[PDB]
């Protein structure tokens, strides 16, 4: 329950070949620079999406990631609020938003950051697969 | 005056090996407000929860950045980033990013318009290099990183801003004329103001309604007066019985007022 | 393969290696004995390839390597020699323990330095 034994070993949930596997969900990150729009068509290519971020705890090793990288989080303006692709709203505390271009896309970086970037502007990127 | 945040972050090294401390000393408004080293943050409380991760990420990274610098000269080196962002008055931000080594400038960034600069001077340049090849080619720094750290400075002075600790409040000074006794028929007149912020006052005795030269004038220094105060008096010397023809004038924060010689 | 080999639960796995990050700051004795303690040992890199996404690693890290002073070059704790080409070794801080850092460097500290680390098992 709480001691690493190699008879409480497990295999991580089903995963695209050669992807990060984490608490039943998986992870690449792409260094081929696209606008948004290139990068979520290239998640969507592979049954996946672009990063969403739910929970510090189940994806706390995104505290360790260098640089920026495109996720998806876009705009809404009669909201004045973000939301995910797939329509969720942002948690409240989850993101702290900064705003470093005018855009209606987001940057990930570390410690849970989204810094605001146009996005015609090319980026690398993070796909994530709910396991 | 505008809005000041900036942040100094230090690293040392003892015959080229870089020592496990540093230390950022945090400037609100001009004003010491943090100092944080490896272990933790402390004003002059864990609302020092952010600037404790982010500072140690810089502090950290700046120990890497030291480590590529061939001074190898015997002894004690320094190491300085400083980050600084300014919000105007008029809304327009200004933003910049120093390194010092061994206290002496050798690099800069303007972060409004990316544009690197160095001394010229050998040593300068060689330092620059250094530093511009690794934050390129190994820490591998994309422009965006350079759009974050603007903003990133940014959004932190509008939240301290927002928070309510700078107050831009204004002190108006206290005034006071007074006279030095007759020698040959003469008297020195001396106004003084104290006791104000800010910093900038004008002050100038007249003779009906018009300003003396600076040079018939004797003048004291700004001195800080306590508790971010300031006091400062300007003197000139007049005939016995001129008195009600002069006074001494002062503009602070767009109060002019004007004060005679006690007859 | 759709699985990741086998790993701890709620440990990273990529390419049937298994990974964890710890943010609790020990020095070099102390993080090799906690990874330990979890049926791991402290980051070997053996591999550009299988270990790529050790590219996207923010700051610097505990990390197997050491040097035994009458051997005059570095391995990993295991006694591996360390892959010529694999790790830039950077002098920044006199010791005989090394820090991981981002595209593929390994910058020497004092052992005695507390730092965070990264714990890896082989598959």
């Amino acid at each position: 329950q709480e001691v690493q034994i190699p008879l409480t070993e497990s295999y991580c949930g089903p995963c695209p070949k050669n992807w990060i596997c984490y608490k039943n969900n998986c992870y690449q990150f792409f260094d081929e620079s696209k606008n948004w729009y290139e990068s979520q068509a290239s998640c969507m290519s592979q049954n996946a999406s672009l990063l969403k971020v739910y929970s510090k705890e189940d994806q706390d090793l995104l505290k360790l990631v260098k640089s920026y990288h495109w996720m998806g989080l876009v705009h809404i303006p009669t909201n004045g609020s973000w939301q995910w692709e797939d329509g969720s709203i942002l948690s409240p505390n989850l993101l702290t938003i900064i705003e470093m271009q005018k855009g209606d896309c987001a940057l990930y970086a570390s410690s849970f950051k989204g810094y605001i970037e146009n996005c015609s502007t090319p980026n690398t990127y993070i796909c994530m697969q709910r396991t | 005056e505008p809005h000041s945040l900036r942040y100094n972050l230090t690293v040392l090294s003892w015959d080229g090996s870089v020592q496990s401390g540093f230390l950022t000393e945090v400037h609100l408004d001009g004003q010491p407000f943090l100092r944080c080293d490896r272990q933790k943050c402390r004003a002059k409380n864990k609302t020092w929860d952010r600037e404790t991760r982010d500072l140690t990420g810089n502090g950290k990274d700046l120990r890497m950045t030291l480590a590529h610098i061939k001074d190898q000269k015997e002894g004690l080196h320094s190491l300085q980033e400083i980050r600084v962002c300014e919000i105007h008055e008029d809304n327009s931000t200004r933003s910049s990013q120093h390194f010092y080594y061994d206290g002496e400038l050798f690099l800069s960034q303007n972060l409004e318009t990316k544009e690197w600069t160095m001394p010229q001077s050998s040593r300068a340049q060689t330092l620059a290099m250094n530093v511009r090849n690794f934050l390129k080619e190994d820490a591998m720094k994309t422009k965006t990183h350079y759009h974050a750290m603007r903003a990133d400075c940014l959004q932190e002075l509008r939240r301290y801003l927002k928070s309510g600790v700078i107050l831009r409040r204004t002190v108006p000074p206290m005034v006071n004329v007074t006279r030095s006794e007759a020698s040959e028929g003469n008297i020195t007149v001396t106004c003084r103001a104290s006791g104000f912020y800010p910093w900038n006052i004008t002050l100038s005795w007249r003779q009906d309604g018009v300003s003396l030269s600076h040079d018939t004038q004797q003048w004291g220094d700004v001195l800080p007066d306590g508790n971010g105060t300031y006091q400062t008096w300007v003197a000139t010397r007049i005939c016995q019985g001129e008195e009600q023809r002069f006074t001494c004038y002062m503009e602070h924060s767009g109060n002019h007022s004007t004060h005679p010689v006690p007859s």
